RNA sequence: ACGAGCUACCCAUGAGCAGUUUAAAAGAACCAACUCAUCUAUGUGGCAAAAUAGUGAGAAGACUUGUAGGUAGAGGUGAAAA
RNA sequence: GUUUACCAAAAACAUCACCUCUAGCAUUACUAGUAUUAGAGGCAAUGCCUGCCCAGUGACACCAGUUUAACGGCCGCGGUAUU
RNA sequence: AACUAUUCCAAAAGUUAAACAACUCAACCACAAAGGGAUAAAACAUAACUUAACAUGGACUAGCAAUUUCGGUUGGGGUGACC
RNA sequence: AGUAAGGUCAGCUAAAUAAGCUAUCGGGCCCAUACCCCGAAAAUGUUGGUUAUACCCUUCCCGUACUACCA
């Protein structure tokens, strides 16, 4: 089919990992520990971001399902 | 001469072959190159092989000789006929040529009932009798011999010790 | 892999120093590429018979680009280090010297592929009565089917044949492995007229 | 300065959706294509080309709808089709005469008989018959309708052999296409679009051409009234 | 990077000329990781790893000056804490 | 290296065209705002490194115009005047 | 309608029309299009017409060959009805 | 030259491989064929062909384009002539 | 003015082996003419030099042709 997409309109994905990660059983050498880019060390994978307590304007929106009167059986408004 | 029977000449020279049986009791045509030489045991295999393919004693054998009939010089030289008799003839024999002019004669020898030493002789006297039309020693003129009988395939005789 | 060298000269330098460059040193000329040269072989050594190649530790300088596709990534050869062929030297010495090898040669292998799957055809003229024996049978495979026999490596199932039929020889190779190759006794024919029967007509 | 182009829409919609200009500069911002810019104001329509879509996977037979409208519609050349079935909607090229209060079938099961041809049905070449007038072709099973979409164009069906169909261009060039996919029988709505007359230079603006550069060029070797042989048929199917 | 004479002559117009490597893509096995890696290759390396008779003996037994490769060095520094550890 | 705040063209987003004549908002007609600059006279270190006065052509369109963005010199742009 | 802002506003360029040429097709131009489409050009509405010529050159075919609404071309000497 | 396009060779990847023109003149054989009067060797020491997308080296054609110049004497230069 | 360039039967062409066609002259065919068939004659613009001549050069003569521009 066609799709209605166009790849210079949707987000690029994610830049191709450096060879370090690719090797068993070695640390790679980040820049992560002065906190900013610096050419010729290995970019970072940090975990998803976990905000202990949770703001309301700042959070992401929850999934439809997450409400309680949420139902399996489509009903038409 | 020309260069694409030059090209033949270089192609048949390169055919591999191998003295003797080798170790395999039973091995491809294909896997290991000829075997058979001596022209003793070819005239007897050949008789060996009329009593293993029953036919009748008597057989032509129409010997095959790649014979190399050019590169004297870089002009090739042209076929003739040359008729000798033989010492021990089959019951003068015109020496016929190629019609292709493939480097290779067929030319009848003697009777298979004929003992191998008289044939032998006989292919001799053929040998001795196809150089006569080039006897120079500038090129040679014998490159393969492919004795075959009537109801058997040719055998790579080594003619070599005999050309001279 | 380009080879290069300089049209103009450059001066020396003989205390280890590193000499002077100048423009009219980076004129090269091309004298010879490496992808341009007739490419050699590589040697091999077998660590599992191969359908067309040699045979379990066998030494084949088979072609450079099969080795590194097909033959070291699956296992079938390892690199013919020197360090790694007396490896497959010692070994062979266990198993010959009570006789354990099994494995044939080179060829040897092959004749038992090709004789797995082959069928000979047995002419034979009724004119005159004929006996098979070994010998006789041999004949057959040198013509037909190509195939060079030892007149003691055959042998055959002991009842005399007299008549057009099917039977069955067996076939054995440098003592090791037994086959079993179909007989087929039909009349003889000439070639050239059963090629000009059958083969010219279909 | 990279630009970014207006097709960013994600999801398919039967309302007009906002479009802008380009006037032949590529991404970078030279111009590419001359004589293009300084047209009327144009909302485009989401077309789909793909006849044959069910709304669910759960059901996929062949399926028939109804035709609401007929529009004009301002990017292409012919006339589109409001068609609405089950609880979507669709813009598709409408036929020759396709009118308001109409209903369509979408099918590709492939018969062995034949199917009668209507003038709007879609139904995979393989069961259309042989002297078939066809539009929006499909070159590839799933692909989608590529070929003959202008006004008044329409491809005729030549022959079916070996389950392979061959088609003829409105360019009179034949083209081979397996039998299985989806095409549309009829011509082309709009077609009297080539007997329009422009009545004066203004209007070629309106429509967004600009004009042409004013350079004397000499006429080079290229030019003259050339004879060539039809090009052999361009055949899609993939031989094993 | 370099010039060049047409016709290799020297009374002849001098040219730039750029000589680039034919570059292949395969994929490689390291005994020592057990990790297969697409790796871009040219001709010359497969044979210095036959040479080598080995993918791991190349990369241990080539210096740093003759493998020109941060790719190479961090692959032998994988393989050489792996024999240490 | 730096320049499309003037100018050539284009992409966005806005804003103007009163009266009069005609089934007409028709690249129709008369005539302002508005936009170009035909002819002549002053001016020629001038009010002005291209203007003033009179007179002219278009004035619902291929029209004028504000803000802001894009194309950069082996090029950009051009209803070719190099 | 447009042009040499600052010596030429024109008979120059553009233009509706006609004609030749190149292309069977997908994610940034052409185009979210598909030969009644889109580019590279010539000539200028309408009306009556657009004659002859592939030798050369160019293009196509990439071979013979085919093309001038492709670049271009489209004849002498002598005599002859009282003058 | 670069670059764009066309074509070939090399590199690279892959596919397949062990081969055909009698005729019995005599005559055996119930056939089907046979025997005497040929049934070789060989395929090529690898060979042959295909190869989408990218892409290297060396050539061919075309487009586009780069570098550099355009002699002298002359009753002023050009033109004719001369060196 | 300069430069270029040509002359051949009565006419027009090709060769310098001076030929071919037509015209002209004579004869045949027809009632006569023409067509047609047969036979004959015919020339290298001019002077000089080119072993000697001709295709060449030179002299004389006729006629043909291009150019004559920047202020
Ligand atoms: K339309
Ligand atoms: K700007
Ligand atoms: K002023
Ligand atoms: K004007
Ligand atoms: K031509
Ligand atoms: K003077
Ligand atoms: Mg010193
Ligand atoms: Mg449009
Ligand atoms: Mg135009
Ligand atoms: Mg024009
Ligand atoms: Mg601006
Ligand atoms: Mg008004
Ligand atoms: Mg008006
Ligand atoms: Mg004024
Ligand atoms: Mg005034
Ligand atoms: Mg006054
Ligand atoms: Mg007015
Ligand atoms: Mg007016
Ligand atoms: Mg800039
Ligand atoms: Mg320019
Ligand atoms: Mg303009
Ligand atoms: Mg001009
Ligand atoms: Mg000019
Ligand atoms: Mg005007
Ligand atoms: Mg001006
Ligand atoms: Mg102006
Ligand atoms: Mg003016
Ligand atoms: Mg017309
Ligand atoms: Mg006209
Ligand atoms: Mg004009
Ligand atoms: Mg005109
Ligand atoms: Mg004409
Ligand atoms: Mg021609
Ligand atoms: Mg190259
Ligand atoms: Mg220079
Ligand atoms: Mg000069
Ligand atoms: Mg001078
Ligand atoms: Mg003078
Ligand atoms: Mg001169």
């Amino acid at each position: 089919a066609y799709e209605w997409g166009v790849r210079s309109t949707r987000k690029p994905e994610p830049p191709p990992l450096d060879r370090v990660y690719e090797i068993p059983g070695l640390e790679p050498i980040t820049y992560a520990g002065k906190m900013h880019f610096m050419p010729g060390l290995a970019r970072p994978v940090f975990p998803p971001w976990d905000p202990g307590w949770t703001h309301p304007k700042f959070r992401r929106l929850p999934p439809l399902h997450e409400h309680p009167l949420y139902k399996d059986q489509a009903c038409y408004v | 001469a020309s260069d694409e029977k030059k090209d033949d000449i270089e192609k048949i020279k390169s055919y591999p072959f191998m003295e003797g049986e080798p170790e395999d009791d039973v091995y491809l045509k294909r896997l290991y190159p000829r075997q058979i030489y001596e022209v003793e045991k070819a005239i007897h295999l050949l008789k060996k092989f009329q009593v293993l393919d029953f036919t009748n004693p008597n057989q032509g054998v129409y010997l095959d000789l790649t014979l190399d009939m050019t590169l004297g010089k870089k002009k090739k030289v042209e076929p003739f006929a040359s008729v000798l008799s033989l010492p021990y003839p089959f019951t003068g024999h015109e020496i016929k040529v190629d019609e292709e002019r493939e480097n290779f004669l067929e030319t009848k020898i003697a009777t298979l009932n004929m003992s191998s030493d008289q044939i032998a002789a006989n292919l001799q006297a053929v040998i001795n009798e196809v150089c006569r039309q080039r006897p120079l020693n500038l090129g040679p003129f014998v490159v393969r011999a492919f004795l075959r009988s009537s109801t058997s395939e040719g055998l790579l005789i080594k003619i070599e010790p005999l050309l001279p | 892999t380009v080879i290069v060298e300089r049209w103009w000269k450059v001066p020396l330098a003989g205390e280890g120093r590193k000499p002077r460059l100048h423009r009219r040193h980076r004129v090269y000329k091309l004298v010879e590429d490496t992808k341009h040269r007739p490419k050699d072989n590589l040697e091999l050594v077998l660590t599992q018979s191969v359908e067309e190649l040699g045979v379990r530790g066998d030494l084949v300088s088979v072609k450079k680009s099969v080795g590194r596709n097909r033959l070291l990534p699956q296992g079938l050869a390892v690199y013919a280090s020197p360090e790694n062929k007396k490896l497959f030297e010692e070994e062979k010495l266990l198993r010959q010297e009570g006789k354990l090898e099994k494995l044939q040669t080179k060829a040897g292998e092959a004749t038992v592929k090709f004789l797995r799957r082959c069928h000979l055809e047995v002419g034979m003229k009724n004119n005159v009565k004929w006996e098979l024996n070994p010998e006789i049978v041999a004949r057959h495979f040198l013509r037909n089917l190509g195939v060079v026999v030892a007149p003691h490596a055959l042998k055959l199932p002991e009842e005399p044949i007299t008549q057009r039929g099917e039977y069955w020889c067996e076939v054995t190779v440098n003592g090791l492995d037994t086959v079993r190759v179909p007989m087929s006794v039909v009349n003889f024919e000439r070639p050239k007229t059963k090629r000009y029967k059958y083969w010219l007509a279909q | 300065a990279t630009s970014v182009s207006w097709k960013s829409r994600t999801k398919y919609t039967v309302m007009p959706v906002k479009m802008r200009k380009s006037g032949g500069r590529n991404h970078t911002g030279q111009i590419q294509v001359h004589g293009i810019g300084g047209g009327h104001k144009q909302r485009y329509r989401m077309i789909d080309f793909l006849r044959f879509r069910p709304e669910h996977e759960s059901k996929p037979g062949p399926f028939e709808e109804k035709v609401i409208a007929v529009r004009y519609d301002p990017c292409r050349s012919a006339d589109i089709a409001l068609v609405a079935g089950g609880n979507r909607k669709r813009w598709i090229i409408a036929t020759e005469n396709m009118k308001a209060g109409d209903t369509v079938l979408n099918s590709d099961h492939i018969g062995r008989m034949a199917v009668a041809a209507r003038e709007g049905d879609a139904h995979p070449l393989g069961a259309l018959p042989v002297g078939t007038l066809i539009n929006n072709v499909e070159s590839e099973p799933g692909r989608g309708a590529q070929y003959i979409r202008a006004a008044g164009t329409c491809g005729v069906l030549l022959r079916k052999v070996n389950g392979t169909a061959i088609i003829q261009l409105p360019s009179k060039r034949q083209m081979q296409v397996l039998e299985t996919c989806i095409a549309t029988v009829g011509r082309v709505s709009n077609v009297d679009h080539n007997k329009r007359v422009i009545g004066k230079a203004g209007r070629n603006r309106w429509l967004g051409k600009r004009p042409n550069s004013g350079l004397w060029q000499r006429k080079g070797g290229w030019a003259g009234r050339k004879i060539r042989p039809l090009p052999p048929m361009k055949s899609y199917v993939k031989l094993p | 990077l370099g010039h060049r004479y047409v016709n290799n002559d020297k009374l002849s117009k001098r040219v730039r000329k750029v000589w680039k490597p034919q570059l292949f893509q395969r994929e490689l096995y390291s005994e020592i990781l057990d990790k297969r890696f697409t790796v871009t290759v040219t001709m010359r390396t497969l044979d210095l790893i036959d040479q080598a008779c080995g993918f791991d003996f190349y990369i241990l037994k080539t210096p740093k000056e003759d493998l020109c490769s941060k790719f190479g060095m961090d692959l032998k520094r994988g393989m050489l804490l792996r024999l240490a550890r």
